[PDB]
RNA sequence: UUUGCCUCAGGGUGCUGUAAACAUGAAAGUAAACUUUACGAUCUGUUGAGGCUUAUCCCUAGUGGUAAAGUGU
RNA sequence: CCUUCGAUGUCGGCUCUUCCUAUCAUUGGGACGCAGAAGUCUCAAAGUGUCGGAUUGUUCACCCGCUAAUAGGGAACGUGAGCUGGGUUUAGACCGUCGUGAGACAGGUUAGUUUUACCCUACUGAUGAAUUUUAUUAUAUAUAUACAUAUAGUAUUGUGACAGUAAUCCAACUUGGUACGAGAGGAUUAGUUGGUUCAGACAAUUGGUACAGCAAUUGGUUGACAAACCAGUGUUGCGAAGCUAAGUCUGUUGGAUAAUGGCUGAACGCCUCUUAAGCCAGAAACCAUGCUGAUUAAACAAUACUAUCU
RNA sequence: GUCAUCUAAUUAGUGACGCGCAUGAAUGGAUUAACGAGAUUCCCACUGUCCCUACUUGCUAUCUAGCGAAACCACAGCCA
RNA sequence: AUGAACUAGCCCUGAAAAUGGAUGGCGCUAAAGCGGA
RNA sequence: UCUGAUGGAGGAUCGAGUUGAUACUGACGUGCAAAUCGUUCAUUUCAAUCACGUUUAGGGGCGAAAGACUAAUCGAAAAG
């Protein structure tokens, strides 16, 4: 018979199977629609995760309750070394999908980059990419010509650089950024330049802007169904446990559905999470990152002790609203957003107070070293 | 006549025992049920500062007790979180008899008064004697 | 950027860190951490503790 | 898997809350000598001290180490 | 009384999923005895949601209350190797009526053991080879070829068939005391700011957690101090890190349609949305987009390097 | 059952009413202080019973070396 | 070559149920349907 | 009559042990165990508890009464 009483599924079946991950890194399932009016530009990059702060910022928002007022927000960390281009694919398109017509290589890579296609890289004699880099220049413009004539998509191959990081991982992480912008001709010109060259977070996004995240979610091993998909405890006198499903499914049919929670992986999942805006760039070089206009200190991102499980940004960062999937150090993919916003959110110019630095480890007091040291006096 | 309350921690269930801090003439409300409160299947209704409540007043004036009334969640115990970046909990649960409409039974607060509920109720922050 | 100071140290509190508490007269108390909060709660002096800042000015140590 | 890593150490960041020892130092008072000597919870100074802090914290071409080279193609 | 009496565990509730539509609300419409407001009848529509409690074992029922709505049903009266065991329905016992009696009672009452999964499948996650009578949406300097092409190992980047899929509803204010109305009252739609339920994450902050750690302390014990130890974590504070919600963040737009309203337009000189041909606009529905998987395709491409090899 | 009371809400409890299906006097009637691992209702305190679950400890589970059963079994095991 | 009223063939409305679904399936309309020859 | 002591009665009280077994309807339920384990609970000057000896034997015994017990056997034991 019915329910005696309704209520909604546990859990969204749109996220199904809840298995791991084929990957670490966050891969794009599609990229934002082609505009040819737009010049061409790169539409992803690659970050780690390097932790979270929090920020006060004085809110624009008429007729809410918190208008003029300064409000604290928490934002996440992403350091964002420049990526290196070394690479064009072309594709075209067929009935049965996107084809590779050929991917050509710029002259040099780096060791870092081929590291990627080495299990054990320190043991081998690393002839990877050794002598397929002197092809001729002439095949290098049949090739280019070809994918101008016949493709439709153009990606370029960009590798991040884990040595300006703290990872103790040394293989690059590479990936396809879709160029999105003019013409097949025009697309082709505008990588070709920067074949082998860095490319900065700066040249891909711009502050205020509103971007998708795309990553894997911190793992858990194999947890109950309670945990896994929220259902209710069963009550204290239940003989064989409580913590599972009662009725796993009626009588007919006689199987179990795919519909009903089990035990089995929780995290470690692939996720695409929408709507993450970029509330400042924070550049390498500039000694005061982490100041802003109402603090005028001389201050970078990294707190007071380092980021606690990652280390210090010493590189590019960007500043993202709010929180985003995966542990610390974890490959982090931004993407430009698939239809550009036109809310309010998204085109508020975000005026940011004060950006906190103190010590994530403990609850930290101080926003300096030297302000810590100033405090306490001379010691023994 | 501004509804956006702004999310305030759910406190104070059906069950809750709060106190009047009014001169109604009630000492103490007995919640009964959340205005606006929507399905969820085994979910207690709960309240918040801003929040208007149906209670039954256990002790104080016969002529209140042993009825269905309107109060105004004024005082909460339970730490919230207002945006500036703290957080806030009064020492006890308090809320004023009230009028469906939104307006007192009684004249005069006891206690302070949260902000929160003030602005969201006019003639009661009017009645509150420090808003906090 | 403005800083609030603590009620049980001294301490200063920089925005989006601490927490308040109003007591039954209606006055507040500014409290940087747990540690604090938990101390004035169980209603113990910052007199008498050896590592605060009111002790330190007691002895005159500062 | 040798600008790496592990290790310990130094530093940072925190947590706790002022170590052991000494002091014609204090201490409610007590007893015992021809004005000092004994007992004394506890307190004070040296002492924001001492202890701990990655094992899944941060930094350091700081110390020492980094091992046999087996299996498949 | 057709199947089960060499046994298909017999009420209700809890938990959980799915399905139906004879639609309660939400979307878009048509009619009204339709001024507005509210409502009633009805169409396409099952995408989303249908609650907290008092009494009772109850289903049913009945009130209190919220809500937008608190719609009706199925799945062996869904669901007992999922639970519970309050009822019914063994043996103890009590009452009432009946019986000479033993005893009976859809009369009441109280106490009364709820067994087994390690098998197959299903489902949930986790490894993983092998795949030529196999595959091809090409490969070759405005030019030939299936009478062809493809060995294999590692490794990376990809394609994405197919399967799953996700968001939902409300309030206040502005429009506006406006349209309408004699007045009493009093909108739709759009916009703004919030919120409910749900989903996916996350730990800067707040809270929770302690067999990191530090401190205090009771009983005992090491002659004392110190250092400790035992009391199945001795007990107390605080308690980083990590987990965690009660905390924080995020949660699209296109195509083609249904109902319906229309265009042109005969049949039928007129008329007619077509109950001919030919067209249009159009819904929380559908299909895409987006998202998840893709040893779901025993799938495949490009690339990099190589194996005595060709 | 009806009326009061208890609650916001009472098929429960208590106090009353009594043409009582079918009460009633050693089939003992009515009432009783004290007593009860007896049945029942309410209140205060209390709390993870619950809102709504989270973290955590021991012993298992798990993998390994060793040891090593049983029930059940027509044949078997994807669905509409 | 007009207006009516009947009549009966096929078609349509009447015609709503629960796992997903069945003229046996595919599908079929110049039938691979219906009534003949 | 009242007050303070003294005194030490009771099928008096709490409570270990003993003797049991209220609840978790906990664990276990292919058990450590054909009735156990844990916590909880009842009981301790008396109708108290234990041992050995001795009596009562099957349509019989024995029963502070449950058709209970009479060697894992009881609305008529076990053996032939």
């Amino acid at each position: 018979s019915h329910r005696k009483f309704e209520r909604p599924r546990h859990g969204s079946l749109g996220f199904l199977p809840r298995k791991r991950c084929k990957r670490l890194r966050g891969k794009i399932r599609s990229f934002p629609k082609d505009d040819k009016e737009k010049p061409p530009h790169f539409t992803a990059f690659m970050g780690y995760k390097a932790g979270m702060t929090h920020i006060v910022r004085e809110v624009d928002k008429p007729g809410s309750k918190l208008h003029k007022k300064e409000i604290v927000e928490a934002c996440t960390i992403i350091e964002c070394a420049p990526m290196v281009v070394v690479g064009i694919v072309g594709y075209r398109e067929t009935p049965k999908g996107l084809r590779i017509l050929s991917t050509v290589w710029a002259n040099h890579v780096s060791d870092e980059f081929r590291r990627r296609y080495y299990k054990n890289w320190y043991k081998s004699e690393k002839k990877a990419f050794t002598k397929s880099l002197n092809v001729p220049e002439a095949t290098k413009n049949c090739l280019l010509k070809r994918i101008e004539k016949y493709c439709t998509v153009l990606r370029a191959i960009c590798h991040t650089q884990p040595s300006k990081t703290p990872l103790r991982m040394k293989k690059a992480h590479i990936m396809e950024v879709q160029i999105n912008g003019g013409s097949m001709k025009e697309k082709l010109e505008f990588v070709k330049e920067m074949l082998e060259k860095n490319l900065p977070v700066s040249t891909v996004f711009n502050p205020n802007e509103m971007i998708d995240v795309i990553s894997v979610t911190k793992g858990h091993g194999t947890k109950g169904v309670v945990s896994r998909y929220g259902v209710k405890r069963l009550p204290r006198k239940t003989h064989r446990g409580l913590r599972k499903v009662a009725c796993i499914g009626a009588w007919h049919p006689a199987r179990v559905q795919f519909q009903i929670p089990r035990h089995g992986q929780k995290g470690y999942f692939h996720r695409t999470e929408r709507n993450k805006k970029i509330y400042r760039i924070g550049l390498k070089t500039d000694k005061n990152s982490a100041s802003t206009d109402a603090d005028i200190t001389e201050k970078k991102i990294t707190p007071m002790g380092g980021f606690p499980h990652y280390g210090v940004v010493n590189e590019d960062f960007l500043l993202l609203k709010g929180c985003v999937a995966g542990t610390k150090k974890r490959p982090i993919t931004l993407r430009k957003n698939i239809v550009p916003q036109v809310s309010r959110d998204a085109l508020a110019q975000v005026s940011l107070k004060f950006i906190d630095t103190s010590s994530k480890i403990g609850h930290g007091r101080f926003q300096t070293s030297e302000e810590k040291v100033k405090y306490y006096g001379p010691l023994k | 006549t501004l509804k956006n309350k702004m999310r305030i921690t759910l406190s104070l269930p059906v069950g809750a025992l709060i106190n009047c801090c009014d001169n109604s003439g009630g000492k103490n409300l007995y919640i009964i049920a959340v205005q606006g409160f929507g399905s969820c299947l085994n979910r207690l209704p709960a309240a918040s500062l801003g929040d208007m409540v149906l209670a039954t007043v256990k002790k104080g004036k016969p002529d209140l007790r042993k009825k269905v009334l309107n109060a105004i969640i004024c005082r909460q115990s339970k730490a919230w979180r207002r945006h500036e970046g703290y957080y806030i909990y009064f020492e006890d649960n308090a809320g004023v008899i009230v009028n469906p409409k939104g307006e007192m039974k009684g004249s005069a607060i006891t206690g302070p008064v949260a902000r929160e509920c003030a602005e969201l109720w006019p003639k009661l922050s009017s009645a509150a004697s420090a808003i906090v | 950027v403005k800083t609030e100071a603590c009620s049980f140290s001294e301490y200063r509190i920089y925005p989006g860190r601490g927490q308040k508490y109003i007591a039954r007269d209606g006055k507040v108390y500014f409290y940087l951490s747990s540690k604090f909060a938990s101390l004035a709660l169980q209603k113990k002096k910052a007199a008498k503790l050896r590592w605060t800042q009111t002790w330190r000015r007691n002895n005159k140590k500062t």
